[PDB]
């Protein structure tokens, strides 16, 4: 067993819909970990209790190198909590925004990164279905932490469908957008957004209200930079086709044909995996609790079965 | 600065 008071609270590293990530030392080891914290209250009340099972689940039997790995997860007389791996290097969201934009070979490499993890995933029967750059962290050396496994469906093998309204309304894919059942395809669209977004330094659809949101989702042709490679140019048209079927990875070989466009090239995908390319950048920090690449806003703050039988569990490493 | 966006299930 494992306690709340095995850890210190050190730093907030994120809150809100979700719950609270805290940036925490474990008193043992003295590792530092991510702790997601949930009030079961706010789960049951939402229903949304298969969520925050399932990501345990989905946490217990994943195993990749651009995916967050849970350490420990448990609960209290009140909590769900979550321990697992501490991306010290923020989220991409965070970056994007500092820079505008990453040049084409920098945004291939998370790219091939993602493209490694959801081949992984949709490997193991797991469509993601939350995929946005405020996911995709990055660890110590500067490689993808994909991040909130909360959405995601597990059983779905080729063909198989889903039913849940669900994702981030940004990030929808148009076949979500329209009545009954999806397939896995909605992650590669979802690649292809945070690509985009990458490459060309916004959102291919934004408005503020999500009606006329879903309209351009629906509706709209994406439009490209001028300047924009003609590599960049077919990846982004085909991984944000808005027939599934149509779309890049959309067919009966997933991964596989995102692997083997061309802007993908240059990418040896054992060598990725395998994390021996050289990133692209490494965040710079002087100590662990150095949290520069989260925003000041929320670190600044101060801080204080039948139904979860599935939920607990302990890391063999 | 492209506001946060937060996910969601019907
Ligand atoms: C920062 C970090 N290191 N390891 C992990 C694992 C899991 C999370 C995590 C858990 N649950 C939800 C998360 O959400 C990502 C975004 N939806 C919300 C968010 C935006 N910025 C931050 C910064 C820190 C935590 C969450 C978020 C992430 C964060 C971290």
């Amino acid at each position: 067993k494992v306690t709340m008071n095995d850890f210190d609270y050190l730093k907030l590293l994120g809150k809100g819909t979700f719950g609270k990530v805290i940036l925490v030392r474990e008193k043992a080891t003295g590792r530092y970990y991510a702790m997601k914290i949930l009030r079961k209250e706010v789960i049951i009340a939402k229903d949304e209790v298969a969520h925050t099972v399932t990501e345990s689940r989905v946490l217990q039997n994943t195993r990749h190198p651009f995916l967050t790995a849970l350490k420990y997860a448990f609960q209290t007389h009140d909590r769900l909590c979550f321990v697992m791996e501490y991306a010290n290097g923020g989220e991409l969201f965070f970056h994007l925004s500092r820079e505008r934009v990453f040049t084409e070979e920098r945004a291939r490499f998370y790219g091939a990164e993602i493209v490694s993890a959801l081949e992984y995933l949709h490997s193991r029967d797991v469509v993601y279905r939350d995929i946005k750059l405020e996911n995709l962290m990055l660890d110590k050396d500067g490689h993808i932490k994909i991040t909130d496994f909360g959405l995601c469906k597990e059983g779905i093998s080729d063909g198989a469908t889903m039913k849940t309204f669900c994702g981030t309304p940004e990030y929808l894919a148009p076949e979500v957008l329209e009545d009954n059942d999806y397939g896995r395809a909605v992650d590669w669209w979802g690649l292809g957004v945070v690509m985009y977004e990458m490459m060309c330094g916004r959102l291919p659809f934004y408005n503020q209200d999500h009606e006329r949101l879903f309209e351009l989702i629906l509706m709209e042709e994406i439009r490209f930079p001028r300047t924009l490679s003609p590599e960049a140019k077919s990846l982004l048209a085909g991984l944000l086709k808005k027939d599934p079927k149509q779309r890049l990875g959309g067919g009966p070989s997933d991964a596989k044909e995102v692997m083997e466009h061309r802007f993908f090239l240059s990418i040896n995908w054992q060598d990725v995996v395998q994390k021996k390319l050289l990133p692209p950048f490494k965040p710079q920090v002087t100590s662990e609790v150095d949290t520069r690449y989260f925003d000041d806003e929320f670190t600044a703050q101060s801080i204080t079965q039948e139904m979860f039988e599935d939920f607990d569990y302990i890391a063999d490493w | 600065g492209r506001p946060r966006t937060t996910s969601f299930a019907e």
